[PDB]
RNA sequence: AAUAGAUCCGUAACUUCGGGAAAAGGAUUGGCUCUGAGGACAUUAAUGUUAACUCAGAACUGAAACGGACAAGGGGA
RNA sequence: AAAAACCGUAAAUCCUAUCUUUUAAAGGAAGGAGAAGUCGUAACAAGGUUUCCGUAGGUGAACCUGCGGAAGGAUCAU
RNA sequence: UUCAAAGAAUCAUUCUUUUUAAAAUCCGAUUUUGUUACUUUGAGUA
RNA sequence: AACCUGGUUGAUCUUGCCAGUAGUCAUAUGCUUGUCUCAAAGAUUAAGCCAUGCAAGUGAAAGUAUAUAUAUAUAUAUGUAGAAACUGCGAACGGCUCAUUAAAACAGUUAUAGUCUACUUGACAUUUAUAAGGAUAACUACGGAAAAGCUGUAGCUAAUACUUGCAUUAUCCUUUUGGAUAAGUAUUUGUUAGAAGGAAUUAUAACAAAGAAGUAACACGUAAAGUGUGUAUCAAUCGAGUUUCUGACCUAUCAGCUUUUGAUGUUAGGGUAUUGGCCUAACAUGGCUAUGACGGGUAACGGGGAAUUAGAGUUCGAUUCCGGAGAGGGAGCCUGA
């Protein structure tokens, strides 16, 4: 499913010996939904096994300026930049952008720092709205179809500006 | 389906292994182990085909069902196993050491060595690897795994190994005036003092080798391996010492004789 | 200004909280260029500046087209021998390259390219140095030695 | 009697090179929920107000049906 | 576990179109070979109208004629 | 677009060796000075 | 051994071909054939069709034996073997053929800093215990079917089949020694520091999250303690998949191809063992070509090589070896490294 079939670099055809092997292989693809916790199990060459995620609530999610990972529950899928399907059908892939719950985030940053390492960071006042609100932003960053675990960082600064001007001189 | 390869065609077998077209139509394939099967014999034809020992693969098995032969101290019973490059052979029965180095013709001799030399192996470090810990491990031609090496000893180094305990006695480096044994090249066999060497940047570096009588021969690194100083080679030598001769003269003492 | 598709990539390894721009060194005696070194673009397959790593060899050419994003098309020209006729003939053969921003080309340069890992279908040569070359004609007409 | 609207595809002999041609011959078409594209107007490169129906694409849906009635070439040698 | 549905991989069958190869055919029109066949005498001699070219028309056939060429001419020449 | 002179060895010649502008290196001396084709040597050659 | 000769004419000298001549690991065939050595052999056409038989099995210390048989001091302990069966490994090697295939395959030359890798080899591990659980083959009894390498039900039992599960180490300081502190292998995510390579987003280290699989509830015995089997990771090895550059026969009475149906590239993702239009979505309009693209033909698998050679050349290579492909034609898939 991989390799040969296609047209030449000059537009030619290639005319097809050598029957499809089993290392070309090919799998379908897995439309990870949000959904109750379920995987599936995938014997790739030499045995080794790859985590197929069809549906995922949750994930280990970064706080990225002060390096700290907590596990949330993803609540929703509001972009991405492939196919605008995925987000219509709420599919979990790695460049995607999700609303996650942020409480863990504040209470972690309550009880360290106080208040609501390289410690005295100064936050910001988009992402501290959002903190108010209870419900964050956030990019994927693993892949649920390989690894099996939809996992990501929030995103701040001139990133989250430009996803918020993309998701909503807009509509 | 296409999975590795079991047999090995006697024509196809490696040059230096001197088997004879007629006899059969399949060579022994070395088993996988410490040595590549290019750069190593079997020891079915080690002692079949060089010693006489055995006059047949059978005879071959029977000698190794016996836990007589030892490859580095240790008994080894699979019949196509790889002896390799250099290392120590030692048959308890007739009581006698061997050490596997190559002649001026690149071809595998067991070179007859003493109790007290079957100790001292030679192995050329090729990694050196640092896993969790900040813990060293050299990789060597052996395909021998040596932890906590001393942090002086560097990838082209050669280190002297005991069998008995598997340690570090000392290294040996390869400055201008250390001499080396090549291995795989034209001058497969011949020993010399490395005249220089020459590191092309993301190419093969080459390096040339002065011999006794000053004639100088280039070849690769990586086929190259430290044996001692300007002093003295740490191990002994076959007869001809390492010493190539030009055709034209090697018929002259052919011919005294 | 830095990105205006859809993306801004990230820069693997730029980093952007901690530390104490990213860009490497290519080696093989190919200096990274100051352009790379300060500029604002982000490029994923740039030698300097992305994932890609040169390792292979190096070859020279002629710009033949930059007319496609961030790639170029370099004809090399060569001599075939004939033996038979115991004389050469003229030969050429035109192989895809990636092309960093950080490079103003233009048909006719004379690019050197290092091989990378299959950057795409065609592209495995990402360029990594460039000297000005004023042509006259089609830049497939010339016929220069490299 | 047979289709016959529209969109997409494909279209031979022959030819006065203009045609033949709607050649021949295929596919699609509803409803619903969406997505994308196509303009005008002001402030000190950036932020708001506002209008046509026109195309393209995707899910879902139904007794596989959708130019649903009306309207509307039979082709070829 | 049967069973069902939907993307996908997709054998196979049929229609249509195109291409390739082979092949039938009334009739037409060539070429080659054969035999002492019929009609003429075109060319080789100034071959009895010098020969030949391009082109056009005509005639039983070779061929003839017009226009412009060539000598490979039958003239190296008052 | 950088040409020659001088010195030992066979046989009457042939053959071997040194320097002779300028810029950076060593306190009168210590040493690199476009690319390719082409050509010479190697390496790697079941 | 760098070679020529007969044939146009009445005769001559040329051009020019026909014919002669020799070789062929080059095939067939005719005649003939006393020895020995050596040995190609259903490729050509029909990768056409096949009766029959064989071609991959495997237990000598080392998984599981009241099928059973035997022997020693006397129902006792040792054993020796052992049909069948479960389990393990192999059957992906080998052997055959040359249909497909024209920058494809192959060859030389690279890369894998873009990957997988059984056996074998070297290193070497982390969040009831005088030893844990059911469930099954063989076997027994009742059966069905014309027939098959078909098998239903009931009853039991094992295992290295399947499944649970039992310390300790390292670090700080007064300074042999006393207290003190800490505890996940791969893999994935985020934030950082950073012996080698040619170049690292490298090895590795720290912090914050997840986290597989394991670390022996297993079997036999060598120095006058060992081995087998199994296991995480790294490395080696046997290999493999992709990959760089360069190299091919005839044909233009094939000149423009490719691009809705991925064509060329960018971005993001999916998928893969990994890179990649490999696939998907959006976007851009690119990519190749008289140095022959795109087509067509090949009575074309490529090479190492073979014949003929003074030197050039010409022709051949199904066929010992290497690589590729296929098992009537396609397609799909399980187990498994």
């Amino acid at each position: 499913r991989d390799g040969r079939h296609k047209l030449r670099l000059t537009g030619g055809k290639k005319k097809i010996h050598k029957k499809k092997r089993k290392y070309e292989l090919g799998r379908p693809p897995s439309n990870t939904k949000l959904g109750s916790r379920q995987v599936h199990v995938v014997r790739g060459r030499g045995r080794n096994y790859k985590y197929r995620a069809i549906k995922l609530d949750s994930g280990s999610f970064s706080w990225p300026t002060f390096g700290i990972s907590k596990n949330t529950r993803i609540i929703d899928v509001v972009y991405n930049a492939s196919n605008n399907e995925l987000v219509r059908t709420k599919t979990l892939v790695k460049n995607c952008i999700v609303v996650i719950d942020s409480h863990p985030f504040t209470t972690w940053y309550e009880n360290t720092f106080g208040t609501t390492i390289g410690k005295s960071k100064n936050i910001d006042p988009l992402l501290l709205e959002q903190f108010k609100q209870g419900r964050v932003l956030a990019c994927i960053s693993s892949r649920p179809g390989q690894c099996g675990k939809a996992d990501g960082y929030i995103i701040e600064g001139d990133e989250l500006l430009f996803y918020k001007r993309k998701m909503d001189k807009r509509n | 389906g296409k999975g590795i390869k079991k047999h090995l065609k006697r024509v196809n077998a490696p040059s230096h292994w001197m088997l004879n077209k007629m006899g059969g139509q399949y060579a022994p394939k070395t088993s996988s182990g410490p040595h590549k099967l290019l750069e190593s014999i079997p020891l079915v034809i080690l002692l079949r085909n060089r010693l006489k020992y055995a006059l047949t693969f059978d005879e071959v098995k029977m000698i190794l069902i016996q836990k007589i032969v030892k490859v580095d101290n240790k008994v080894r019973t699979d019949c196509t196993f790889p002896v390799g490059l250099m290392d120590v052979i030692h048959i308890t029965k007739s009581n006698e050491y061997f050490r596997l180095l190559y002649d001026i013709k690149g071809r595998f001799v067991p070179h007859r060595i003493t109790n007290e030399e079957s100790k001292y192996k030679l192995c050329k470090v090729k990694k050196i690897l640092l896993r969790k810990g900040r813990l060293s491990i050299a990789v060597t031609h052996d395909g021998r795994s040596i932890p906590y090496i001393h942090p002086d000893v560097k990838v082209n180094d050669t280190v002297r190994l005991d069998l008995e305990t598997g340690k570090v006695l000392e290294h040996l480096k390869f400055q201008v005036g250390s001499l080396v044994m090549v291995t795989a090249g034209h001058s497969v066999g011949r020993v010399g003092v490395i005249s220089s060497i020459d590191k092309n940047m993301g190419t093969y570096d080459i390096i040339h080798v002065k011999d006794s009588r000053n004639k100088v021969f280039a070849t690769r690194l990586s086929n190259v391996f430290v044996i001692g100083d300007n002093t003295k080679p740490y191990i002994s030598l076959p007869r001809e010492k390492g010493i190539k001769l030009d055709i034209i003269e090697e018929r002259r003492n052919r011919l005294k004789a | 200004d830095v990105q205006h598709e859809r993306a801004y990539q990230k820069q693997e390894g730029a980093s952007f909280f901690n530390s104490k721009r990213y860009w490497k060194k290519v080696g093989l005696g190919f200096a990274t260029p100051k352009e790379a070194k300060e500029g604002v673009y982000v490029d994923k397959k740039c030698p300097f500046t992305g994932n890609v790593s040169i390792r292979g060899r190096i070859l020279k050419g002629m710009v033949i087209s930059n007319k496609m994003k961030r790639t170029i098309i370099i004809r090399r020209n060569y001599l075939h021998y004939v033996k038979k006729y115991n004389r050469f003939e003229k030969r050429h053969k035109n192989i895809p390259c990636h092309c960093s921003p950080c490079f103003d080309v233009k048909e006719g340069d004379i690019v050197t390219v290092g091989q990378c890992r299959p950057l795409s279908k065609t592209v495995r040569f990402n360029v990594l140095h460039v000297e000005k070359h004023q042509i006259f004609g089609s830049a497939r007409k010339q016929f220069v030695l490299f």
